[PDB]
Formats: structure tokens, sequence, C-alpha cells
């Protein structure tokens, strides 16, 4: 019927693409809500939240380039070294991002408590991204 | 031509997708980056200018070729297309640097920042120029 092969292959995994996208999206909201209601506040949830949707989305961008060279491969080719170069220069930020994930989901301590913490003592605020 | 259905369709969809983000803006502010709407009209020119090959091709494949050797389309939708990421680079640097200076920073540094990002931006186009 005059449709070139590759239509239906490529609505495929559009499709696919999407249904990924989608429970990555809900396995992201499940994990705020988490963090939220558990010891964390609702700023930092959301910025979590939304660093997450936009990896999420940088790596569509990067996945989605197998289909046109014209439209990601000449901003890909670019972005891939930046944010290269940002970890590069950034590996501190990633360090500090997973290790407060990891006292959210891990509660040595809560808001409200004395804490010492090599030899820095006083009432624990609020945990944050950074 | 009715041939080019494919292109048809892809140009179709690319125009709906964004007249649908537009509508959708309209009801409601897009979450995560303003951006959105510029991204989505990156994605759609280069399926645009895709589509503009393709025809090309075609054209020439089926129609005279006017002394004109294919791929000068190819290079005029791959600069045109670079051309907007350049341009959206430098409104997000413009962006940074406005956040950086009626923030907390004072303007020599901001505009070293916004210069060396631009410089940085430059050499990548350089590279992928080549
Ligand atoms: C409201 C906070 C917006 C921050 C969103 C995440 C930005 C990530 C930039 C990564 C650069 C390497
Ligand atoms: C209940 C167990 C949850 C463990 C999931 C950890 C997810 C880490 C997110 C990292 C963000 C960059
Ligand atoms: C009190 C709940 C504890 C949940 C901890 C789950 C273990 C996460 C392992 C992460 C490995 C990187
Ligand atoms: C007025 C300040 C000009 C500095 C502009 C950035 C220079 C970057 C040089 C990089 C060398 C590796
Ligand atoms: C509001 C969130 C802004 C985050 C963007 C950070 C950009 C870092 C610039 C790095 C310059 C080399």
């Amino acid at each position: 019927k005059f449709i070139t092969p590759g239509v239906i292959d490529f609505i495929c995994t559009s499709l696919i693409a999407v249904i990924l996208t989608i429970k990555l999206f809900l396995l992201i909201n499940q994990f705020e809500k988490q963090q939220a209601a558990k010891g964390r506040d609702i700023t930092s949830a959301r910025i979590m939240s939304r660093i997450i949707k936009i990896t999420i989305i940088v790596v569509l961008v990067l996945l989605y380039g197998e289909h046109f060279g014209v439209q990601t491969a000449s901003v890909i080719a670019v972005l891939g070294a930046a944010g290269l170069a940002v970890g590069l220069a950034l590996q501190g930020s990633l360090s500090n991002l997973a290790a407060g994930v990891l006292l959210v989901m891990f509660r040595p301590f809560r808001a409200g408590e004395y804490v010492d913490l090599g030899g820095v003592a006083g009432t624990v605020l609020s945990v944050q991204i950074f | 031509f009715t041939n080019n259905a494919l292109n048809l369709v892809i140009i179709f969809g690319s125009c709906a997708a964004l007249i649908l983000m537009s509508f959708w803006f309209r009801r409601g502010n897009r979450k995560r980056k303003g951006f959105l709407f510029h991204a989505v009209q990156f994605l759609i020119y280069t399926i645009i200018i895709s589509a503009v090959g393709s025809i090309i091709n075609y054209v020439i494949e089926n129609y005279k070729l006017k002394f004109i050797t294919p791929g000068v389309i190819d290079f005029i939708c791959t600069s045109l297309i670079a051309v907007i990421l350049t341009i959206k680079l430098f409104l997000l640097i413009n962006q940074f640097e406005k956040q950086q200076a009626a923030k907390g920073r004072d303007i020599t540094s901001a505009r070293i920042m916004s210069r060396i990002i631009k410089i940085t931006i430059i050499v990548v186009l350089v590279l992928l120029y080549g």
C-alpha cells in the first residue's frame, strides 16, 4: 500500500520508549514521596525529582539518535562531552548527592536531633541535596 | 508529491506536536525548564530538515537537478540546526548569567563566566564543524 517498511518498527520502538519513560517517572514519583514523607522537606524532593526527570529526558534524546543523524548527532556529540567534563569536575557533587540520598534512606539522625558530625555538634535542621 | 507519504506524515506529526505543546503550555505552564518549547522547536526543525533532504533526494532521482550537486540542502539544514542550537545555548547562558548576577554575585564574575561559556560553545561548534 505504498508504505515503506519501517513505520511499524518506529511506532513500536516509540511506544516501548514511552512505556519505559512512564514507568521511570512513576518510580521517580514513588522515590520522591518516600523522601518527602520520611525525613526530608519538599524543596529537596522536588529538586531531586526534576533532576531525575531531566536525566531520563537526556537518556531518551541520546537513545533517540538512532533515527536521524542531523537531529541529535549534531548536538549529542557536544552534550556527551560536556556532561563527561562536568561529571569529572562535579564528581564531588554526585558524591554529596549520593550521600544525601543514603542519609534520607538510612536515618542515622532525624531533624531536631542533637548530633555530633566530626567534631561539629548541633541540632540538625534538615538534610538537603548537597 | 503523494509518493513522499513518509515525509508528509513526519512533517504533519512534527507540526501537530508543536501545536499541541503550544496549546498545553497556554493552558498551563510547562514544568522542568521553560526551554521545553525551544527543544520542541529544535526537534521539529530537525524533522523538517530531514524531510527536506529526503524530498531533495527524491527530486534529484526523479526531477532535474539543475546542475546542483546533492548535498547543498543537507549542508544548509545542518547549518540552520547548528545556528538554532547555538542561539538556544546562548539564551541559556544569558539566563544563567542574569541569575548569578542578581542573586549573590557581582557583574565582572558573571560577564567572565558568560564569555567563557560562549567561547566553549564556539569551540564545540568548530570541533563539530570539522
Ligand atoms: C529548580 C532547580 C533546577 C535544577 C535542575 C537540574 C539541573 C541539572 C544541570 C546539570 C548540569 C551538568
Ligand atoms: C526502598 C529502596 C529505594 C532505593 C532506590 C534508590 C534510588 C537512588 C536515586 C539516585 C538519584 C540520582
Ligand atoms: C530502613 C530501610 C532501609 C532500606 C535500605 C535498602 C538498601 C539499599 C541498597 C543500595 C545499594 C547501592
Ligand atoms: C576578560 C577575561 C577573558 C577570559 C576568557 C576565557 C579564556 C579561556 C582560556 C582557556 C585556556 C585553556
Ligand atoms: C536553576 C538551575 C541552574 C543549574 C545550571 C547549572 C549550570 C552550570 C554552568 C557551568 C559552567 C561551566
